[PDB]
């Protein structure tokens, strides 16, 4: 039931359901009580095109929750190809530009800090732009000035919860996913009591930050690779977080801007107190 | 020319100018070799505003750079 | 969707805020403007199909060339998704005055409109020229506020395409 | 995000159409009651911070194992989390109200909330109950204020129990 | 065929990870009175295939 | 082995079922733990055998 | 300093483009309220005096202790000091009321409160206790739409408190 | 940043003061003109594009060794950035103008602007000259537009010409 | 990053050899047909713009519910989407062609890509047929172009295509 | 700007590394090829003018109404600025020849392109078609590798304007 082969038999499309389930789909055989394994709490089947309305309307009433359904072969392509970005092209702005060595940075940082999704002609910065341009700002300086704006604030802060933002910032700011809940805790209470732009500044000016990118380089994918005071929870974490060259941020989803990271997962990786 | 450009969208109230000798605090190259910084960046001239000129100075000083002066912005 | 509602929401979320006395006023104003806005909108709403096939025309008129052969305003397809797209512009710029704001006309016509002109060889002076004319004619359905509100928004149009 | 308005925009567009003479009348009459909507934002604006506060008092009168140790309202660091998030809800609820429509609320707070929780073990049935007296309180705030000309709020005060109601509903 | 293994009294009893088992000589719930002894036509005995 | 062994007598009413003719894909989904009992065999009733 | 006119122009200067229907019509509301704003902020000018001599006054009866000897409502310079910080608060409502925002507020008495409260031991229950008593006699200085800015102003004082 | 209004209400707390009746009126008088200034800031919106195009037109008609190689608005990249800053100063001209104080424009745009260009190599009276031409054309626009309302906007004209030139002071 | 010769290196590594003979001269056939490779990548990027456009125009004539509201190429904003997509697609196909080698177009393009359409509601179906309708075109263009030397592309052309049926299959 | 020598170079001086094989191989490329490019540059560089009163006559044969009065192909001085800034592109494509690379057309022509010739209402067609017209001639002025290379820029001029 779990990880799949295959897709049809006469042929299908087949679905992979996930659910919640009583003892009443599944239980021992013994004496007393009904219970279904303990590790079978969320289980998933694979199930072809027609059998799927009837399964969906039976588990739904013997008591499950159907968490998701998902084609097969979606689901078969296994995680993303991650060569790309293993180890990235930084890209650094120097003290004298060149005219195009400028470009250069634009066109990158728009990539990483936004995430990857499309940035429109109408939708670009233009007056900052023109601020590096003549060196009265650095790349790390810019790459602040987009994060307040607009544009991300809307792409990536109206829409979705504090979770998610934070969890977006670390990617995108910090090219590495977030090691604890605390991480997660720690910033919904900035954001609170400073403000949305108290907060922002808070990975911009972290010592994390700036170690590896001081000031001239433009933030770059860094979490695929070992790092230091990152759980090792936070590598899997990644996969979750980037999905592959042609995948972005997107609030355009159908479902719109949710998560990817498990709450639950993030607790595994210690749980304290404030 | 970094003689700040209006605010330098600071925004924020009054700019201070401060110049500080920054090793490598900010831009180590990424090169192999033992984190330099263009040598040109010697001194290193910022422009911030007031809500965010304490924030700032606390972090220079913590890597090591030192102020070199102080101006305010206009 | 920017309207003077969303803007001054998003302006209090991105500060972690309470809407206040600042935003409130804003808002007032939104609402205040919300008549002469809606007139304009009945006006260019029930005018709509003629205001289109007025500028579709004028659009030949001062570009000759366009309805000879082998040119782009030549044939019932090119014709007709002229009208289509005039008639776009006119319902966006409706949503907009309803709306309290241009995000109709930004995430509708405006984001990705020079890439999409560019790829198909549409010339912005027609579309400019279509809404000079447009604008023309909306001068004798409406007057006061409501006038100046269409005019808000079809200047908004050309400044996009210049 | 959305408001009413710009939700009337999105469903007119998915027919190809200007706005029916039917949402268009709709829409005047938002305009009609919008005085009444700002005094309505108003009144949870202006004591945000009571109906917070004595929202909380009563959480934890009635479910005094939330500041035992091993509740979920314990110690400080837990207590101030738990004061926030009740600061946060009634703010997009507050702007939910504002803007005549829920999505801003369901987008950026509802949006994932409850698998938060479960994952950090908060007892969701709680943060449910505290939404209910928030509710209760910003409402009762809603009908009587400072000196607002005195009229009808009850469609008003049925719409934001309705965004309060999707935050519980949504958590539980 | 998948009507049986569908059912309500086939999942009733067999849950998803039982194997299916002769239950038709003892009382079940419901059955008819003459299920027992038709049963016995059915099986043949040990041997009996 | 038990569900399988005890799967086949059961279903396939005692016949002898021999080492040549099992159903190799009935009993390797099994395993690999994609399919239930259930499953398994509303799968081994619309087997040729 | 944050009002409906700066936070527009702020906005509009940030996505790099010109003023547009969305931000005149958010304007509008800010001038559209004035005239209430500005009625609280003449009432709360003349009555200044008093408001602040009842305000003090009351943080004393609601805290008695404070006008012993060894206690920081007490001697000169400590009821002085006292009188002076409400004053302030009431100049500041007065300001936002007029500036259509709480730029005035946020910037002069907001930012660092609570680094100030804390090293000179200063009570935020007092300022908020002060506050309340201001609000309960504006309650007659005011109606409508006036008192409703006066309010407006007077809490958001007392959550920046809290 | 500030407005007319904040502008009074700093003068006045340096005093340790409520504002005059004096300075109460003349933002009394200010709130009075509000539509025509709110006609005056639409003009130059509805017309950015052209204003600035005319004034580039006949900038480069008078100074037609900018567009020679070895001038600064050659080749097509800085052509662009001339074009740009064009709209960014006529930007910040008119925000002053909605706002009734030249701050915004002194603080984020003039501020180093000189000193920028001429590091540079961006002749200075050049700019002053772009600058001056963006003014007659705005004020042509704030003067003569679509139906509105007649009146005397000629105080609005002047203050608008004090932001142009400003501007042009500061830089040439 | 691999090419086909960085492929070839792969493979005899996980021998533990120096390349086979064999895999020698397939390479130096490569080498001997790389002109060729240089006018077919060439013939590519050269009218990288017509193909897509061209591609374009026919999706759209084919596929008319694409432009109507409701459609996944409506409205301007999502149309530019569905142009830059094939822009990038026609590129990665454009450096495999100068490869070799489908990797660079499978890593960084195809992987991943279909479940991105899905999670969109991009049809993918439409998706693959813009890809067939640019692989007619740009082979059109390899096979009749400016100048070139006389002679045999039909293997390049062949593996160009299957680049592009890589791309449709991945998606469809 | 952009040539085989300098991008090698970049490449190496990004990853703090000496030129290594590899990037030595890629400049003999460069270099090998530095004859054909040659010749189609003094080819190109000869005959020259003539190409540009051919394009400037082409936009108005192509598009009438542009040599009518009223119109951008009209007087001495439209006609004046159209031969010149068809012949900043020839100028610029022997730039790219001599150069080895496409860096003389990024810097000076196309950074910038689209947002100078929709201020100043210039349309790409013009200038598409003067280059096509160019690229038809200069197919008897050369052949071979010569040809490709001048093709391979004129082409990449297109592109740009599309
Ligand atoms: C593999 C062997 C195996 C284990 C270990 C097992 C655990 C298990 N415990 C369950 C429920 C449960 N377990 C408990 C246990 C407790 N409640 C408390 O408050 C105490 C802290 C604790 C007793 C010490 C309760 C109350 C439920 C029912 C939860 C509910 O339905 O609300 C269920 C859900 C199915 C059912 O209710 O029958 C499973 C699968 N199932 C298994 O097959
Ligand atoms: C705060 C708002 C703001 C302003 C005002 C601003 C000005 C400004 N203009 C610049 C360049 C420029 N500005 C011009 C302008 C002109 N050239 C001429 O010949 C004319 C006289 C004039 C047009 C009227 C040119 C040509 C350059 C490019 C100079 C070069 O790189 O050689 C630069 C260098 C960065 C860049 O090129 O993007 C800045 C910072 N930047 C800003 O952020
Ligand atoms: C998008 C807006 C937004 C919301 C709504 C939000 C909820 C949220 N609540 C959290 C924690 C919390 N929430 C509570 C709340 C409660 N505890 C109780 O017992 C009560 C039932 C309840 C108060 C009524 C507590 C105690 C924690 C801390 C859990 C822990 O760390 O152990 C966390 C983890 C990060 C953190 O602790 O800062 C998130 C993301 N975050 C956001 O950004
Ligand atoms: C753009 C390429 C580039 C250059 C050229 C460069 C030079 C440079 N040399 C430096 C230090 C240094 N350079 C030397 C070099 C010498 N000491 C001697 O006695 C000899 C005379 C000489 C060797 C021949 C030493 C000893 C230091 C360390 C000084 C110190 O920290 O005390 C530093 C300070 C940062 C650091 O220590 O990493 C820079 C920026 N940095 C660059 O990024
Ligand atoms: C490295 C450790 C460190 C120090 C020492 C430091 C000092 C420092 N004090 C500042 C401001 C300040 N400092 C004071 C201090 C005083 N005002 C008075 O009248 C008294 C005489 C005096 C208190 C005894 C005031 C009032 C300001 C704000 C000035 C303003 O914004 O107008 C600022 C500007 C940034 C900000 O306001 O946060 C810095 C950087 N910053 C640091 O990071
Ligand atoms: C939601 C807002 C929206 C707009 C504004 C829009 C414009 C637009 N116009 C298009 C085509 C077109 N547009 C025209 C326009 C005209 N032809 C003439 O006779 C006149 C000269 C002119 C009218 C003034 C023509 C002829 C085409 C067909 C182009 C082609 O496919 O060759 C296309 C290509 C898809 C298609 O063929 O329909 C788009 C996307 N699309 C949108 O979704
Ligand atoms: C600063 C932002 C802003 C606010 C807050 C605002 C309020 C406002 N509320 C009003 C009316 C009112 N407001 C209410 C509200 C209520 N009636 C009740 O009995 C309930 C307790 C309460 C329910 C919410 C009523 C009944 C009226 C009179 C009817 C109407 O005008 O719709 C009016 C019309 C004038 C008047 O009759 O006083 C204004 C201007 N205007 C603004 O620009
Ligand atoms: C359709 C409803 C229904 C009925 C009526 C029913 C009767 C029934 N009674 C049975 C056994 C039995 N029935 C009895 C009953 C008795 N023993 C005595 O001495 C008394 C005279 C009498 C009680 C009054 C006993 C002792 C057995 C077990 C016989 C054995 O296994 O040795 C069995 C064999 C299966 C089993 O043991 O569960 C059936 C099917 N089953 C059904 O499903
Ligand atoms: C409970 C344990 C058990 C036994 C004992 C058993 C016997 C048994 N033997 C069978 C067949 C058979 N048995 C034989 C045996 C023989 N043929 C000869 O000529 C010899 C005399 C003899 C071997 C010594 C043959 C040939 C068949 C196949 C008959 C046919 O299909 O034509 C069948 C029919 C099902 C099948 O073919 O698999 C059963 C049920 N089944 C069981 O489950
Ligand atoms: C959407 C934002 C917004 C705008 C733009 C706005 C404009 C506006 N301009 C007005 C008046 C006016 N506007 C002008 C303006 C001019 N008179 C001239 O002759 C000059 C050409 C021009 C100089 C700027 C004049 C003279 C009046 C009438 C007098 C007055 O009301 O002050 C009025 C009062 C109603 C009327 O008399 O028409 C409004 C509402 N209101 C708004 O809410
Ligand atoms: C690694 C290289 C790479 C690829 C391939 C890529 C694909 C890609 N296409 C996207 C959207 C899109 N793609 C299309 C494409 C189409 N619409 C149609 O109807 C047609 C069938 C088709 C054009 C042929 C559209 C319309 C969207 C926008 C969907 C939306 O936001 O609603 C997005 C979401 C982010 C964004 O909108 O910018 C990604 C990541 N991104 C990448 O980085
Ligand atoms: C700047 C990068 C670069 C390119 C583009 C390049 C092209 C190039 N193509 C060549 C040949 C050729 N190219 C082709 C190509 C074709 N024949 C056809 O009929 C098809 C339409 C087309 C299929 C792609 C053919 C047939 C030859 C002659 C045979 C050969 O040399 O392999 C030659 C050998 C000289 C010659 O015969 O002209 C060169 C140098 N060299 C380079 O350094
Ligand atoms: C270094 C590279 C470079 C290029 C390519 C360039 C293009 C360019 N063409 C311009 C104008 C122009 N371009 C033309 C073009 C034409 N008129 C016609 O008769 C034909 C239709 C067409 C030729 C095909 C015209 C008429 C103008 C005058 C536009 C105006 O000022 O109104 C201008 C405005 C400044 C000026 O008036 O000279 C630039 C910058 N400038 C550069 O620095």
């Amino acid at each position: 039931m779990n990880v799949l082969t295959t897709s049809s038999q006469r042929g299908g499309k087949l679905f992979k359901v996930t659910m919640t389930l009583s003892p009443a789909l599944s239980h021992h055989p013994w004496p007393s009580l009904d219970t279904y394994e303990p590790s079978q709490n969320s289980y998933s089947v694979v199930v072809p095109l027609d059998r799927l309305l009837a399964e969906m309307t039976y588990i739904k009433n013997k008591g499950g929750r159907v968490l998701d359904i998902s084609p097969a072969d979606l689901e078969a392509l296994g995680p993303p190809d991650i060569s790309s970005v293993a180890i990235p092209l930084k890209v650094e702005l120097w003290a004298k530009a060149d005219v195009s060595d400028v470009q250069a940075a634009i066109v990158a940082a728009y990539k990483q800090i936004f995430g990857n999704t499309y940035v429109l002609e109408s939708e670009r910065l233009t007056s900052a732009e023109s601020l590096l341009r003549n060196g009265s700002i650095s790349v790390r300086e810019f790459v602040r000035l987009l994060a307040k704006s607009e544009l991300y604030k809307e792409r990536f802060f109206f829409c979705t919860s504090n979770n998610r933002f934070t969890e977006l910032n670390f990617k995108h700011f910090l090219g590495r996913a977030p090691y604890n809940q605390s991480e997660i805790a720690a910033h919904l209470d900035r954001y609170q009591t400073f403000g949305y732009d108290a907060e922002i500044d808070s990975y911009i000016d972290s010592d994390e930050y700036i170690q590896a990118f001081g000031e001239n380089v433009v933030p770059y994918y860094r979490g695929f690779k070992s790092q230091s005071g990152q759980t090792v929870e936070s590598f899997n974490r990644m996969f979750k977080l980037y999905r592959g060259d042609a995948g972005s941020d997107t609030n355009l989803n159908l479902q719109g801007q949710k998560r990817r990271v498990d709450p639950k997962n993030l607790l595994r990786s210690g749980r304290g107190i404030v | 020319m970094s003689v700040l450009t209006g605010d330098n969208q600071q925004r924020g109230s009054k700019l201070f100018k401060i110049t500080i000798a920054l090793s490598p605090t900010l831009a180590h190259h990424p090169w192999p070799g033992l984190d330099t910084h263009e040598p040109s960046q010697s001194s290193y001239s910022t422009i911030v505003s007031l809500e965010r000129l304490l924030p700032e100075m606390t972090r220079i000083k913590r890597n090591g750079g030192r102020i070199l002066e102080i101006t305010e912005g206009e | 969707m920017k309207t003077v509602i969303t803007e001054v929401i998003a302006s209090a979320d991105s500060q972690g805020r309470f809407l206040n006395n600042t935003e409130l006023q804003a808002a007032n104003g939104r609402f205040q403007r919300a008549t002469a806005s809606m007139e304009a909108a009945r006006a260019l709403t029930s005018n709509a199909d003629s205001l289109v096939k007025g500028a579709v025309q004028e659009v030949y008129n001062k570009f000759p060339y366009l309805t000879q052969p082998g040119q782009m305003g030549y044939g019932d397809t090119n014709q007709a998704k002229c009208a289509r797209d005039i008639s776009h512009y006119l319902r966006f710029i409706t949503y907009s005055l309803v709306a309290g704001g241009t995000g109709p006309l930004d995430d509708y016509i405006v984001a990705g409109l020079r890439e999409v002109n560019r790829t198909f060889n549409l010339s912005p002076s027609w579309y400019i020229e279509a809404l000079k004319h447009i604008k023309g004619k909306v001068g004798s359905q409406l007057s006061g506020q409501p006038l100046t509100e269409a005019n808000a928004y079809i200047d908004y149009c050309i400044n996009a395409l210049s | 995000m959305q408001d009413a308005f710009t939700k009337a925009i999105v469903a007119a567009d998915l027919r190809g159409s200007f706005l029916s003479e039917q949402e268009l009348n709709q829409l005047t009459n938002l305009v009609k009651e919008s005085n009444k909507r700002l005094d309505a934002v108003n009144a949870i604006t202006g004591n945000a911070a009571e109906i917070i506060s004595d929202a909380a008092h009563k959480l934890f009168a009635e479910q005094t194992d939330l500041i035992r140790p091993g509740g979920n309202a314990y110690p400080n660091r837990r207590m101030a989390a738990c004061l926030r998030d009740m600061e946060i809800i009634l703010r997009y609820v507050s702007y939910a109200l504002l803007a005549g429509d829920a999505s801003v609320l369901e987008d950026r707070c509802l949006n994932g909330l409850k698998e938060t929780y479960v994952a950090l073990g908060t007892p969701t049935r709680s943060v449910a109950r505290a939404v209910q007296l928030m509710k209760e309180t910003a409402i009762g705030y809603v009908n009587s204020p400072s000196g607002v000309t005195r009229g009808d709020c009850s469609a008003l005060v049925n719409e934001a129990a309705t965004y309060f109601d999707k935050a519980a509903a949504s958590i539980a | 065929i998948d009507s049986y293994i569908d059912s309500d009294e086939y999942r009733r009893v067999f849950g998803e990870n039982t194997v299916p088992y002769f239950r038709g000589f003892k009382y079940q719930v419901g059955q008819a009175a003459r299920g027992f002894d038709q049963m016995q036509q059915l099986f043949a005995g040990d041997a009996g295939s | 082995q038990a569900v399988i062994r005890a799967a086949y007598k059961q279903i396939f009413g005692n016949t002898y079922i021999l080492e040549a003719d099992r159903v190799v894909i009935a009993e390797s989904l099994l395993r690999n733990g994609s399919i239930s009992v259930r499953e398994f065999v509303r799968l081994l009733a619309k087997s040729d055998l």
